[PDB]
């Protein structure tokens, strides 16, 4: 029973790290695509400069 | 010979003709538009600088909560009467706490 | 490789600050606040009828 | 040399001729139509952002 | 350069010539006939939606 | 036990030097890119000379 329960620690770790990596995949991918849009919002603050380039 | 110093003053004759044109702004515009292209990268560079600053800052946040986790596993050990595991957790946190201090100095210069 | 992609996460974090080098910040969005608080004031004044 | 700074002011002569044309709106239209194509993707990006939020 | 912003205003000269033609309806018709072909599928889509609702 | 614990000194040294080299990689790379921007700030103090070159 003693070493077997340490295998249960090990298996509990495998599922924990793998499942957490799956939620990281969602969060990071979502955050990445979102960040491309937020970067385009910074660029849209820069869009005011692109209109300025002929507003003169 | 004197002809070379005369070369500066005959190019100054040309400089008088172009000064007499009096439409100075055109080069003012040139100067400020060149710097705008640099400025978008320059702000980007500031942002990169901040980004190292941030990646370090969240790291230091992650560290300081992980230091608590080792103290919490040590509190469990202390309240259980498992001082061996409390001292293992005590080693882990000290190691982390000094790395946290290093990142704090890395951010301070940043 | 994933960690390099996290450096792209730091690039977007940089990019949201980057508007400040272009002279955009909270002082812009502050107008929508002063405005939206005024919108709640006038909608309250309307419904008080 | 001074001729380069003169180059800015002779291009400013051209800028005077095109300013004298006085039909400014045409570039205003250009600006706003370019942003509309981006805006449909931009709203899409907001929607994607909300979609992760919803899922 | 200024010539690009001039490009918008010279295309606006063309836009003046075609506006002066004044026969606007023709594009109004184009718009509404294009949507009719979509509308028959669109009502079909509503119907499909109802059909799942019915089944 | 005596020589084994000296292997633990040795292993503790391996991880210490390697992990510290990893934080040096971050600090030095960041500092290097930052320094390229700071050098461009010195150059931007020099940008005042580049405008002076036709301000005359």
């Amino acid at each position: 029973r003693t070493m077997s329960e340490n295998l249960r620690r090990n298996l509990a770790a495998l599922e924990a790290k793998i499942s957490e990596a799956k939620t990281k995949k969602n969060m990071l991918q979502a955050r990445a695509k979102a960040a491309k849009a937020n970067a385009e919002l910074q660029q849209t603050l820069g869009g005011l400069g692109t209109s300025s380039a002929t507003s003169a | 010979g004197l002809f070379d110093r005369l070369g500066r003053v005959v190019r100054a004759n040309l400089n008088d003709l172009v000064s007499k044109a009096e439409d100075p702004e055109k080069v003012l515009e040139q100067a400020v538009i060149d710097m705008q292209e640099d400025l978008v990268q320059l702000r980007q560079a500031v942002a990169r600088t901040i980004a190292e600053e941030k990646r370090t800052e969240q790291r230091l946040n992650q560290d300081t909560q992980e230091a608590k986790k080792w103290e919490d596993r040590a509190k469990l050990a202390l309240t259980n009467g498992e001082e061996n595991l409390a001292r293992e957790a005590l080693a882990r946190k000290k190691s982390l706490t000094d790395t946290a201090a290093a990142y704090q100095t890395q951010l301070a210069q940043q | 490789f994933e960690r390099m992609e996290n450096k792209v996460l730091d690039m977007e974090a940089t990019s949201q600050a980057a508007g400040e080098l272009a002279g955009f910040g909270i002082e812009n969005q502050f107008a929508q606040l002063e405005a939206s608080s005024g919108v709640e004031d006038e909608l309250a004044a309307l419904k008080a009828s």
